[PDB]
């Protein structure tokens, strides 16, 4: 379509097509990636 | 070496979902879990010796 590759996700061992691939949120669990890129937003 | 035991053999696309321990050229060891995508495949699915 750098680039955007494509629109689909296709499994050919049993036609599964995943049409779109969304991820909600990161999450990044330690609280050193917390509270210190708390001072970051400081 | 000798968990699962079955009377079939599964011919259909499947996975394992299995970890290794690998080792890279900074030492660094690390496990990772592993798929590999497996299908059988039979060109002629009558042939006793090929089945």
């Amino acid at each position: 379509s750098l680039p955007k590759a494509r629109d689909q996700a296709v499994f050919p061992q049993n036609g599964l097509v995943v049409s779109s691939v969304d991820v909600q949120s990161v999450e990044p669990v330690d609280q050193r990636t917390r509270d210190a890129l708390q001072r970051s937003v400081q | 070496p000798h968990a699962r035991r079955a009377l079939c053999l599964l011919l259909g696309p499947d996975f394992f979902t299995d970890v290794i321990t690998i080792e890279t050229a900074d030492h660094a060891r690390l496990q990772l879990q592993l798929a590999y995508n497996w299908h059988f495949e039979l060109k002629n699915r009558n042939d006793p010796a090929e089945a």
